[PDB]
RNA sequence: CGCACGCCCGGCGGCGACGACCCAUUCGAACGUCUGCCCUAUCAACUUUCGAUGGUAGUCGCCGUGCCUACCAUGGUGACCACGGGUGACGGGGAAUCAGGGUUCGAUUCCGGAGAGGGAGCCUGAGAAACGGCUACCACAUCCAAGGAAGGCAGCAGGCGC
RNA sequence: GAAACUGCGAAUGGCUCAUUAAAUCAGUUAUGGUUCCUUUGGUCGCUCGACUUGGAUAACUGUGGUAAUUCUAGAGCUAAU
């Protein structure tokens, strides 16, 4: 090409979209904004595919252009902007509170929360950075920057900021015994207990983390965000609580759920 | 002994006029665990290129070759030696790569033969992207 | 127009390489300023990414820091006198980075006889008539003496310094490339480059 | 770019030797015996058991 | 060879067509923008100047 | 620039659109690192003062570099197949065939590259050496009141030719 | 609300495979060696020295040239992010 492209084939698009085949050639290129394009989820797509209060793309701009929809407690009428993990969906007629977070699979979860939680985020910082007259700077994953943080506050800690001002309440540090979610890899939206972390100078450190049930995994450390306190989750988590059972499980669960319903 | 060209060799990071009632040189450690040697330290040379004391770091692959020929100035032909399996006969061949690499004056008496790790940083010239960074002697060379 | 890549020419081998594309904008190549002295001349160029480059075409004046003692001036270039790259940009006085010019020394000699209280330049003998420079050497209030007198204890200038300003002209060397940002912007040769570079006008005088 | 499948598979195998006497008297049973009207019929069962024998054999070859 | 002559001061136009060689001999091998006595081209622009 | 319209002796504030040097972020692009390709010896030597491999100083460039100048040094590649040649060769994910190995195919809807009749040069712009943009030169070619003028289907249809 | 000035887009998409044999390309990494419209979040009395200024142009009115085209010269008036 000659500059940026604008279309994404429907083939081409991130999987834990879960697009058809047969529905049409391109998919929502998701705009610029701050989540990258391979690990957001479109507002076009959470809106009319989970929920399915939209029937068709026209229908999404109808919903949205209204105003109605409100992503970290700001107005958003863009169908294509990138909501990604830990926002804070707002419909505010229906009532509802949504908070995109991975599913135990590769996939977002169409998880409800409750106003009161609805009102705070949970960011991880990605650099500290000192400004033009010694004036710190945090930047967190959703690309949000904050000067004068916490002068404890550093590189992979996880911080809580309430959404309308835009400031942090408290901040989680990067140790050993600490709650973290995997944003990265086959282990995509496992919660576990940090167990250790192996120094790699020069390329990735990687990080050993235990599930709930005694289950060890490994992943790089840029696919680690901490959420919690010994074994506290500061938000709420999905059904599961990102455990990831066995298919032989998953299946002995699914035909033994069939035969008590019927 | 240096300044040959026709230019004044000097580190530009240090100044050498200060007003006044030997040199200080400009050195750093280059991480990795690799240590800044000697003559980088105690030394009178002006090498833009050296890795030690000089304007160039050290980022992403480490490599090790043997020294093959010293015969353009400081620069080295190193030679690579790996297998490579083809699939179809259950067997390999052997095969080489030599890159031509930046050999600091620091590193004073080299011989052909000796186990050189280099690592890579921006290109230095047309075919020169690597930088020795240690030297290991050939099996005795005591006597 | 003038290609600034890789693919044109021969590999490590001495094959010949093939040309997979034309030319591309982004290997771009613009004509050398080759900027001469003469009274200020400026063109402005639009850049990748829409960013502006200067080129100077003629320049004559330049931001040089005599820093033995921290103090810069503005002063305005005469001629040029050695240059280590090639000899005919001398012949055809062109400024390049890295070039020994000559600078006007009367700024750098006004504020160390307005600072130190001692005469530079000013051989030996000649009448200090206009007497405004007798006010700035002389007439001190009692502390300020204190002052000025610890101050010139450190006073002593090299030899080497001392006869470019009696005759009235420094040499310095060019820290700013001049066809990139328009400007002439150096240092004030000093000590063992200036020994150096003397040593190599003189090789070059015969 | 069109929005298509394009994934077809074929459900029969013919078999090698065109003129067995033991195979078409054989085929010909199974076709008058459950009223099949083609060789194909017979073909494509074939088939089916087939792919299921062969899986049947990669997993009773896995380490237990 | 006509003559489109526009006078600002009203702000009005007219198309008159010339066919002699000596009435318009005056304008010839003069440039653009070069304000010319127009009198030569009738009896009617006595003292014009165009 | 637009909806709101206010708050006390002529005074007297929210909510948006647009713009703007710099910083981060996103979408990228660009240039490098390590390893990997079909047939050929009726291709055994190749490269280099008009850059071939290095050194110093600059020039140019969005930056790193023989990218290009000046002055030095005599290097760099090769039987582990360089250099040259052929390809009915765009590369890969893949496709048909298959006991196990394997052989042949991959112009073809997804990713990457290249090109808009053949080569070269440039304008504007964050982004192009852009052709459903411009400027010539070769090839071809349309309309001419004979002065001039306008071209580019390897876009969708469709027509000749093959 | 036609037109027209202004801003933006036209560099994506679509088509073909002629070039091209360490080239393209694939896996792996680097920019601590760079540029970046837009999006998003910061900055936007940090500088010690006017209750709104300036003069053109287009559309429009008017007069034309050419066998000719999304060609255009001349005149009079009037806007701005």
């Amino acid at each position: 090409a000659r500059g940026p492209k604008k279309h994404l084939k429907r083939v081409a698009a991130p999987k834990h979209w879960m697009l058809d085949k047969l529905t049409g050639v391109f998919a929502p290129r998701p705009s610029t904004g701050p989540h990258k394009l391979r690990e957001c989820l479109p507002l076009i797509i959470f809106l009319r595919n989970k929920l399915k209060y939209a029937l068709t793309g026209d229908e999404v701009k109808k919903i949205c252009m209204q105003r109605f929809i409100k992503i970290d407690g700001k107005v958003r009428a863009d169908i294509t902007y990138p909501a990604g993990f830990m926002d804070v969906i707002s419909i505010d007629k229906t009532g509802e509170n949504f908070r995109l977070i991975y599913d135990t699979k590769g996939r977002f979860a169409v998880h409800r929360i409750t106003p009161e939680e609805a009102k705070y985020k949970l960011c991880k910082v990605r650099k500290i950075f000192v400004g033009t007259k010694g004036i710190p700077h945090l930047v967190t994953h959703d690309a949000r920057t904050i000067r004068y943080p916490d002068p404890l506050i550093k590189v992979n800690d996880t911080i809580q900021i309430d959404l309308e001002t835009g400031k942090i309440t408290d901040f989680i540090k990067f140790d050993t015994g600490n709650l973290c979610m995997v944003t990265g890899g086959a282990n995509l939206g496992r919660i576990g207990v940090i167990t250790n972390r192996e120094r790699h100078p020069g390329s990735f450190d990687v990080v050993h983390v235990k599930d709930a049930n005694g289950n060890s995994f490994a992943t790089r450390l840029s696919n680690i965000f901490v959420i919690g306190k010994g074994n506290k989750p500061w938000i709420s988590l999905p059904r599961g609580k990102g455990i990831r059972l066995t298919i032989a499980e998953e299946r002995d669960k699914r035909l033994a759920a069939k035969q008590s319903s019927g | 002994d240096i300044q040959t060209e026709r230019a004044y060799q000097k580190q530009p990071t240090i100044f050498q006029n200060k007003k006044r009632v030997k040199l200080p040189r400009y050195y750093k450690n280059i991480g990795l665990g690799f240590k800044t040697p000697k003559e980088a330290i105690e030394g009178t040379y002006i090498d833009k290129k050296c890795p030690f004391t000089g304007n160039v770091s050290i980022r992403g692959r480490i490599l090790s070759g043997v020294v093959t020929k010293m015969k353009m100035q400081r620069t080295i032909v190193i030679r690579r030696d790996y297998l490579h399996y083809i699939r179809k006969y259950n067997r390999f061949e052997k095969r080489h790569k030599n890159m031509s690499v930046h050999l600091s004056p620091c590193f004073r008496d080299v011989q052909i033969g000796d186990i050189v790790t280099v690592g890579e940083c921006r290109p230095l010239s047309k075919t020169v992207r690597f930088n020795v960074l240690k030297v290991t002697k050939a099996a005795g060379t005591k006597k | 127009g003038i290609s600034r890549d890789n693919w044109h020419k021969r590999r490590k081998t001495g094959g010949k390489r093939k040309p997979y594309h034309k030319k591309r904008k982004y290997e771009l190549g613009r004509p050398a300023a080759n900027t001469k002295i003469g009274p200020r001349r400026i063109h402005t160029v639009r850049v990748r990414g829409g960013n502006k480059k200067y080129r100077a075409l003629r320049l004559d004046v330049g931001n040089f820091s005599w820093g033995s003692e921290c103090c810069t001036r503005k002063t305005r270039i005469i001629d040029v006198v050695y240059n280590a790259s090639n000899n005919e940009l001398v012949r055809t006085k062109t400024l390049v980075k890295n070039c020994i010019v000559l600078i006007d020394s009367t700024p750098y000699r006004q504020w160390y006889e307005s600072h130190y209280a001692l005469p530079l330049g000013r051989k030996k003998g000649a009448k200090l008539t206009p007497e405004e420079e007798e006010i700035l050497n002389k007439k001190r209030s009692k502390k300020i003496q204190k002052k000025y007198d610890e101050r010139k204890k450190n006073a002593k200038i090299s030899s080497l310094l001392e006869e470019q300003f009696q005759q009235g002209k420094l040499l310095a060397c060019i820290a700013s490339r001049p066809g990139q940002c328009g400007r002439a912007d150096g240092y004030v040769l000093e000590g063992k480059e200036l020994e150096f570079y003397l040593r190599k006008i003189k090789a070059r005088k015969g | 770019p069109v929005a298509r499948s394009w994934v077809c598979r074929k459900t029969y195998v013919t078999p090698r030797r065109p003129f067995e006497k033991s195979r078409l008297d054989q085929e010909l049973k199974l076709i008058g015996e459950y009223g099949l009207r083609n060789k194909r019929e017979v073909w494509r069962v074939k088939f089916t058991l087939a792919k299921i024998r062969k899986a049947a054999r990669e997993l009773l070859t896995l380490d237990e | 060879m006509k003559l489109n002559i526009s006078f600002p001061a009203t702000g009005c136009q007219k198309l008159i067509e010339v066919d002699d060689e000596r009435k318009l001999r005056t304008f010839y091998e003069k440039r653009m923008a070069t304000e010319v006595a127009a009198d030569a081209l009738g009896e009617e622009w006595k003292g014009y100047v165009v």
